[PDB]
DNA sequence: TCAATATCCACCTGCAGATACTACCAAAAGTGTATTTGGAAACTGCTCCATCAAAAGGCATGTTCAGCTGGATTCCAGCTGAACATGCCTTTTGATGGAGCAGTTTCCAAATACACTTTTGGTAGTATCTGCAGGTGGATATTGA
DNA sequence: TCAATATCCACCTGCAGATACTACCAAAAGTGTATTTGGAAACTGCTCCATCAAAAGGCATGTTCAGCTGGAATCCAGCTGAACATGCCTTTTGATGGAGCAGTTTCCAAATACACTTTTGGTAGTATCTGCAGGTGGATATTGA
């Protein structure tokens, strides 16, 4: 594979504690369980990741697979990031939402990378890597979004890279069955705490 | 823009004048850019090795100083 | 006059290339060796690199203008920069 | 009762000893090596500072800056030879113009 | 946690030029100067002991390294100073 | 009492050019070649461990020193060879 | 019983390299895999030079290598010359070059 | 001609070009000015090493310096060429 | 003398090996001077290495170490 | 263009120095095994200092001109190379002693460890004070005449 | 040479950003006292190789001449610097992260010591064989014709 995705996957895997590497790998499912059994998880981390990277090289891994891995990683390590809330008002199936969001971003910006993954409670996790009309995207400064289709609420992570927030909000508002969006008075590092109060307000207005 | 056309004619003229040069041919502005690019490539390659060895994502001044000292160039005012 | 500018620029010590262009170029070069990763750069590292580069170029110009006069000229040619690098090694 | 005082020095003899011990230069280090080396370092330091202060005086100033160090070094035949593969930050160049 | 040679440089300066100060950028240059010469001299002294199969660095190795590195009259005066220092260290 | 690398040079030669000999003056040059590269690599590996406050020299230090010293494709192949050697040393 | 050069698959000595690293005041401790890596590197470089030199010898219609051949090899190669640019080969001569 | 035959012949060879006794004599005369006036002995391989190094130095300097005659449009070697080569090298 | 034993033909041969077609008559003194300068620097370093050890014979390794200091590594003798 | 003379190039012969091979050996150096120990990896976490945007004004960009310089040509006298005849200095070879190198003693100097005192680095909060920027007045060289 | 204009120096005032000076502290580190150990100096002896002589001839030296080249003087056209008007990119500032750096734990890999093989360096002695020099012998360009 390209030398730029090998480094991405290696750096991503070196961040994962040995106490839970196997669980993440199993969820990713890119490597078969037989290949996992082939590996030794007791020698130092560098050799383990060398072996896993060789396995990925035998197959053909694309930036989509690595993006899926990064999404899965953040599902477990939510607290690493600060999470902000957005609200949508004045208002499609999941596939239409996916296509509209992706096409909006691709029209505004020539070079991007988008990915989705489903989750319980009708949730969808989104990862966006921002680019420009001249330059490639940055895979190490992404933007993560958690949107619950049966609700007008959307939660966002604080990137060290602005200049794309209004476009993101517009894409969320258009791809879904809404036409406006605002920011709520809630922000913290604990996504579940925001979630609980937000749906408490949603169910009990 | 190509990020090396940001090294302008006046800057090159100023470096030449500080070197004592009275007149300059119009073909000196592209030659100098290549020289500078080669120098920077050589220094930066070694600087990045020193910091990736240490398992960092941040280039410090000591890495640059070590690289230069390797290349045969010793710089004092930094630490 | 060239004579006033030479005298002024030899009494001075400040840097002559602007900062942001040099920073952009040095970051463009770095990303090729790091395999796509955008490394951070301390502020005191770019100044070091700039000082070194400007010194290198000034001394090279001196050595080359030594070779223009050897040939009976006043004007600096690339012909003269190339030969100085060969002789220096 | 300090070692630098016994020797008549301002530079540190104990620190030089510790740095020689920790630098993997040899399995052992004697007792006169740190004093000898500290004295040499002090001599060179003062020799440079004298010329730098003189250059500052010529420029009508009471505070030394890297320009003065550069002038001192490059106008002295031996210090330039010692420090000929060295560039000094914020030092500039010596004035030099020449007729054809 | 960080250590330097600034104290002793300031003393020497007040000893040769009592009326004269020094800026912070310049003392960095002087600290870099002191660290460089130390490394050179100790590196040469390391080799001379290895070439001759010795496990100890003494004043003789430093003296020879000084002669090799430093040019001309500067080495002469450095040797004189170091010899005096050792001489009056031993006699106490 | 004296030791050298001639045995192993002769083996390598008979391994790449089986029909070809080597004179005594040339093997001196090759022995000098081997001693020089050893010193360079080990010297760089010594500093990297000092810069990073380590008391042990490992294969990673040697690898980094190889990358720094050797130019281009030559470093690439040297790294490959050393990595294979360690790999099959450990697996025995 | 078994050597370490054989485990590694080498001709160069892994014990001697270990000894020289320990006796050279390079650091307090020395790992197990450093001598293996270094011996492999040295073997690779020797083989490269000897290959080029044997080729040069054959071109001149000789069966034995002499310093002339090593000099030709080194200076005809864009990388070995950069590694060995501050080096003079005894009894090697110069490359023919007019103009 | 005669110059081209000689150049071709000499670049093809490896042997030393200065005679041995004169070089020995000069080196010993230089050594005696150090040593505080006493005559040191010399191994033979030492003098050969010194001679090889010296001839290499001189040949390479002549090479670097004949590049400055052609730069100036000449064919004849002058001393200013050697001086400038030494200056630019840093010696 | 002892610098005039470096003869005109020897210098001419050294020049021809370097590719020199013609040679001014003032090159023979300049070469002698630069050679005399080169030997002085090496020989004193050799003698220093030789005196640190307490012996009265200059060995090839002293010359090699000196040249290595000057930056002129030599292969063949050690 | 012709071609003898160098000159080149190839090819064969002989032999002398230097290579490669075999045997002995012995020592010193590397390997295996078991024990203990300490360095470094793995995981947390917190504060610093790096990165990203924005607003504007100062330096760079573009066009024209004319004066200066680079480059080619001609001519002539100085200086280099080539050839030839001498002879002086280098090269090669061999008896000789001075200095390097190994082995044995011992003794002086360095490492190891514990207690105790001193010094240096960093922060808080000052207080100067040196040097730079702007303003104004006096005095000369060079531009063109 | 006259001369106005920059330009050159010099002096002055103002101020603010940076250097010296105190306090203080407390952590790290250096010093002093005993004790043990081993590295290097001092002495003797031996044999290797480096200095010092004397013949032989091959390369260096000196003179002269012919021709090649360096250097100076013309001349012409290309091209670089200077000046002016304009606008775009760099500099400065403020706001957040995210990555470096310090802390704790533990476990795995390194040092240490002892007993046992093995490999490499050196020495006779063997022989053999590669390449250098010589000479034959075929065949090409070359500067004088």
């Amino acid at each position: 594979m390209d030398e730029t995705v090998a480094e991405f996957i290696k750096r991503t895997i070196l961040k994962i504690p040995m106490n839970e590497l196997t669980t993440i790998l199993k969820a990713w499912d890119f490597l078969s369980e037989n290949q996992l059994q082939t590996v030794n998880f007791r020698q130092r981390k560098e050799s383990v990741v060398q072996h896993l990277i060789h396995l990925c090289e035998e197959k053909r891994a694309s930036i989509s697979d690595a993006a899926l891995l990064d999404i899965i990683y953040m599902q477990f390590h939510q607290h690493q990031k600060v999470w902000d809330v957005f609200q949508m008002s004045k208002g499609f199936d999941m596939k239409q939402f996916k296509n509209s969001f992706k096409k909006i971003l691709q029209r505004a910006l020539k070079n991007v990378t988008v990915s989705f993954r489903e989750t319980e409670e009708n949730a969808v996790w989104i990862r966006i890597a921002w680019g420009t009309q001249y330059t490639k995207p940055n895979q190490y400064k992404p933007t993560y979004v958690v949107y619950y289709s049966q609700t007008p609420y959307a939660f966002t992570s604080s990137s060290m890279l602005r200049r794309n927030t209004p476009l993101l909000g517009q894409a969320l508002t258009i791809a879904s069955k809404h036409h406006q969006i605002v920011k709520m008075d809630l922000r913290s590092r604990y996504l579940d705490s925001l979630k609980a109060i937000v749906f408490k307000q949603y169910n009990q207005t | 823009r190509d990020n090396i056309q940001g090294i302008t004619k006046p800057a090159i003229r100023r470096l030449a004048r500080r070197g004592g040069v009275k007149r300059i041919s119009g073909l000196i502005y592209e030659e100098t850019r290549g020289v500078l690019k080669v120098f920077l490539e050589n220094v930066i390659r070694d600087a990045v090795t020193y910091t990736e060895h240490a398992k960092r994502k941040t280039v410090t001044a000591m890495d640059v100083v070590y690289a230069l000292k390797r290349q045969g160039r010793t710089l004092y005012g930094f630490g | 006059g060239w004579l006033k500018e030479i005298r002024k620029l030899q009494k001075s010590t400040h840097l002559l290339i602007r900062k942001l262009p040099f920073s952009r170029l040095a970051r463009e070069i770095c990303v090729k060796f790091t395999r796509g990763v955008d490394f951070n750069w301390q502020a005191q590292a770019l100044l070091a690199l700039q000082e070194a580069a400007e010194a290198f170029l000034v001394h090279l110009f001196e050595d080359a203008y030594l070779l223009t006069l050897h040939a009976g000229r006043v004007t600096l040619f690339p012909k003269d920069v190339q030969l100085a690098r060969r002789i220096r090694g | 009762k300090s070692r630098s005082s016994r020797a008549g020095l301002q530079f540190p003899v104990g620190r030089v000893h510790r740095l020689l011990r920790k630098g993997n230069y040899a399995e052992r280090v004697g007792a006169g090596a740190p004093v000898y080396l500290a004295a040499v370092l002090e001599y060179l330091t003062a020799e440079i500072l004298e010329l730098a202060g003189n250059a500052a005086r010529d420029n009508k100033k009471t505070r030394i800056i890297p320009r003065h160090l550069q002038l001192a070094i490059r106008n002295d035949e031996e210090l330039n030879k010692l420090l000929g593969r060295v560039t000094i930050a914020q030092g500039g160049v010596l004035p030099n113009i020449q007729a054809v | 946690r960080k250590e330097s040679y600034s104290v002793y440089v300031y003393k020497v300066l007040k000893q040769v030029h009592p009326d004269t100060g020094i800026s912070s950028k310049a003392m960095g240059i002087m600290n870099s100067f002191v660290n460089d010469i130390f490394e050179r001299i100790a590196g040469e002294a390391s080799r001379l002991a290895h070439y001759n199969k010795r496990s100890t660095i003494t004043s003789r190795e430093i003296q020879t390294a000084v002669r090799l590195l430093l040019p001309g009259e500067l080495a002469k005066h450095a040797v004189s100073e170091g010899t005096k220092a050792v001489t009056k260290y031993t006699s106490s």
